[PDB]
RNA sequence: GCUUUACUGCAGGCUGUCGCUGAGGACUCUCACUCCGGGAGGAGGACACCGAUAGCCGGGCA
RNA sequence: ACUCGUACGGUCACUGAAUCCUGCCCAGUGCAGGUAUCUGAACACCUCGUACAAGAGGACGAAGGACCUGUCAACGGCGGG
RNA sequence: AAACAUCUCAGUAUCGGGAGGAACAGAAAACGCAAUGUGAUGUCGUUAGUAACCGCGAGUGAACGCGAUACAGCCCAAACC
């Protein structure tokens, strides 16, 4: 069985969906986790200083 | 004449001599059963705290706190390193225990701040320091002529941005003069090279 | 080769020329106090230590004679370039 | 490299872990005031998924209901004691100084009250040589001379289910389900079957380890395998 | 990426030393500390654990 | 973690059902044990040096090594004349 | 650094914690143009690529002072009550 096509068809479980705090779909259903703001890991707010040019 | 607090002083000159010496071996075994912050209603060394600010006045609180004893604790490096990046063991941290002590005192009582700190001795495998905190929102401080400058907005958190007196001595900021360079005013306005 | 352990030459001190007694210089001791002691200790620590952490070299096949010279009368000594020489031995 | 099985096993994930959950109950010794006055009535004979032998549900005097590690010989009706002047007979436990020399054991404890720590396994059994009043010599089933405190409470007999190794598995899958039962990964590839990254002895063109086996004690892990800290190796000399 | 008796280091293990740590080259004790015990209490004991340092080993790792 | 586990256990390795068998080698390397003597760091101690300190030397000496022994179903070896 | 390990890149990128409108520093156990002299602290210009560091290689690199800006000095602990 090919890792591409014939395995594309075995996908239909649901992981990230819309999130309560940020309204993104980002919200891992399963780890109950925001991928995108953090929500269900901590109280502040998912940030980085790399989502940016060091400079900018 | 001498003052009955001399004699706490001088009997902790020397706190390993004396009747010191077997209270702290009493004591200790109770420490070592307490947890790592734990409020206490009155200054092991009374002399001490009234001469770092405390008073007998409500929203004045004393903390016991203790840390592991030892050197920094690290994780080596999983990543490629040069063999002076490669260091683990005998590297130690840049903060000193008792301004570790003085965080963790200051974490529990989210709403006091650390006005001052100071050893009350340790064993092979801890120290012990007690912090005086104080309550900002307190009328019967906001009203102390020698307290009430601690109530200030800029005075938030002053443990966690090393505006204590432990904070400024662990940051090169002691001598005025020779020395001072790259602590004055802040390690990081030079560059953190102090 | 074979050495004179005592002959006439010149003597830059007595400024004439005078009896001499020849020697091999015999190492002196360090004290451990010298600077380059001291650098030793300042800049080694955890890793490698650059410059002190290289160690001891090579030999010559050769080395050159390594001696003193001493004036009998003066009693000072005075230092020659030395002369490539497998052994040197002196006479008497 | 990469870690080793040896050190991929530490970390507790799943494929190394005990089906604990499936567990049914650790046989500790009963813990009684004195007098002896416990005895109980062995109501049911069970299957014991960690140990692969039998063991005996007891229902006791005051009420409590509980698995005990059953010697051979015990079945359902029989009456069990537990405590200094309880009986010298097989099923029975009480303190090694209550126990007659020359008395075959198990599930000795090792320090007075634990449980039994000593002779749980199939079959087995330790034999209490002498007594004292300071000093309980047994003899471990290894053939150890082990010095217990008298007052280690253990049960008379030998632990049911013996002989249970001198059958052959005969076939893979019959270790397959026994192993199921363990916290062990199986089956079991050679190091030498391995490539370099992955172990001491992996890599080379034909298969053999690239060093000798026997490897000293203070060898770090990742590179503690092999023949550990031998003595000697082989069956001659 | 991989190897090793390549170079240089780093974890880690063994070992001494100092602190924890007390009383009367071999010893006794109990009071810290450790372990067992539901508890009473039992076992051990200034050792062990832990902090520091020194020597040895050290492709397990860089 | 192993482990609601305790030598009829479970960890680490090699070989690869049954059957008939499995020789010789411990010098090197590895592991382990022992060790009169030798070597073997730091602290403390002693001499010199310094009104102190740096430092030089000494005495003591742990593991380790030298040395001895065990061990090949341990790495491996079993030739030329 | 024409490799590279000390060094460099650099206390940079990135991470953890925290305050404000600005932060931080701050009224000498200072300086040491050694003086019959200066007089809290930032900052700017300069002192200066100087002193100092460094496989004494590549490179790293202040301070006092001076000229400016702005200026401001006080409160406890204890003694005695
Ligand atoms: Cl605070
Ligand atoms: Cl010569
Ligand atoms: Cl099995
Ligand atoms: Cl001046
Ligand atoms: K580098
Ligand atoms: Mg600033
Ligand atoms: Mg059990
Ligand atoms: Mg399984
Ligand atoms: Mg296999
Ligand atoms: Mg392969
Ligand atoms: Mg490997
Ligand atoms: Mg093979
Ligand atoms: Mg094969
Ligand atoms: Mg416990
Ligand atoms: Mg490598
Ligand atoms: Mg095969
Ligand atoms: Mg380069
Ligand atoms: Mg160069
Ligand atoms: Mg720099
Ligand atoms: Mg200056
Ligand atoms: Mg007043
Ligand atoms: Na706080
Ligand atoms: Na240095
Ligand atoms: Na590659
Ligand atoms: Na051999
Ligand atoms: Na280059
Ligand atoms: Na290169
Ligand atoms: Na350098
Ligand atoms: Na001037
Ligand atoms: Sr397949
Ligand atoms: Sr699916
Ligand atoms: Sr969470
Ligand atoms: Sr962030
Ligand atoms: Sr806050
Ligand atoms: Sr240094
Ligand atoms: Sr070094
Ligand atoms: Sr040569
Ligand atoms: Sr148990
Ligand atoms: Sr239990
Ligand atoms: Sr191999
Ligand atoms: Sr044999
Ligand atoms: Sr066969
Ligand atoms: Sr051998
Ligand atoms: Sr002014």
């Amino acid at each position: 069985t090919g890792a591409g096509t014939p395995s594309q068809g075995k996908k239909n479980t649901t992981t990230h969906t819309k999130c309560r705090r940020c309204g993104e779909k980002s919200y891992h259903t399963k780890k109950k986790v925001c991928s995108s703001c953090g929500f269900g890991k901590s109280a502040k707010r998912r940030d980085y200083e790399w989502q940016s040019k060091a400079g900018e | 004449a001498r003052s009955a607090y001399s004699y706490i002083r001088d009997a902790w000159e020397n706190p390993g001599d004396g009747q010191l010496a077997e209270l702290q071996w009493q004591r200790q075994q109770e420490w070592r059963n307490e947890g790592a912050v734990e409020r206490i209603e009155r200054p092991t060394r009374l002399d001490k705290a009234r001469s770092q600010g405390y008073k007998a006045k409500q929203g004045v609180i004393v903390a016991r706190v203790s840390v592991r004893k030892g050197s920094a604790r690290k994780r080596r490096h999983k990543a490629g390193r040069r063999s002076k990046r490669q260091g683990v063991t005998r590297i130690t941290r840049r903060k000193d225990i008792q301004r570790v002590a003085e965080e963790r005192a200051s974490r529990t009582f989210p709403n006091l701040r650390v006005l001052n700190s100071y050893s009350v001795g340790q064993d092979g495998r801890q120290k012990w320091h007690e912090v005086i905190l104080i309550d900002p929102n307190h009328p019967a401080i906001q009203n102390d002529d020698d307290l009430s400058w601690i109530c200030a907005d800029d005075q938030a958190d002053r443990v966690f941005r090393g505006l204590t007196g432990a904070g400024r001595r662990n940051r090169g900021l002691s001598g005025k003069g020779k020395g001072s360079e790259k602590t004055r005013p802040s390690l990081r306005s030079n560059g953190g090279k102090a | 080769m074979q050495m004179p352990r005592r002959f006439n030459t010149y003597c830059p001190h007595c400024n004439e020329h005078q009896e001499h007694e020849v020697e091999k210089v015999r190492s002196g001791r360090q004290t451990g106090m010298k600077w380059i002691d001291r650098q030793r200790e300042r800049n080694s620590g955890i890793g490698n230590d650059g410059k002190f952490s290289k160690v001891p070299g090579g030999d010559k096949p050769t080395k050159k004679t390594d001696l003193k010279y001493r004036c009998g009368e003066c009693g000072k000594a005075h230092l020659r370039e030395g002369w490539r020489a497998g052994r040197l031995e002196f006479q008497e | 490299g990469r870690r080793i099985q040896g050190q991929r096993r530490g970390r507790g994930t799943s494929t190394f872990r005990a089906p604990s959950h499936r567990y049914k109950a650790d046989l500790e010794h009963r813990k009684v005031e004195d007098g002896d006055v416990i005895a109980g009535t062995v109501v049911d004979i069970e299957h014991d998924p960690a140990r692969s032998a039998p063991v005996a549900a007891v229902e006791f005097e005051d009420g409590d209901r509980r698995l005990i590690l059953a010697p051979e010989g015990v079945g359902v009706g029989d009456e069990l004691q537990v405590g200094v002047s309880a009986e010298i007979a097989p099923g029975n436990t009480l303190p090694l100084a209550e126990i007659p020399e020359g008395v075959p054991v198990c599930n000795v404890e090792s320090s007075p009250g634990d449980g039994g720590k000593f002779a749980r396994a199939s079959g087995v059994n330790a034999q209490l040589l002498t007594h004292d009043r300071n000093v309980a010599v047994v003899k471990l089933p290894s053939g150890e001379m082990k010095r217990l405190d008298p007052q280690c409470r253990a049960t008379i007999g030998v632990v049911a289910g013996g002989g249970r190794t001198d059958k052959p598995f005969v076939k893979a899958g019959n270790k397959h389900h026994k192993m199921k039962a363990r916290g062990t990964k199986w089956p079991n590839v050679r190091g030498v079957a391995m490539n370099a990254v992955d172990h001491p002895f992996g890599g080379g063109g034909r298969q053999h380890p690239g060093k000798p086996k026997s490897i000293s004690r203070n060898a770090p892990p990742g590179r503690k395998v092999g023949d550990i800290a031998s003595k000697r190796t082989g069956r001659g000399g």
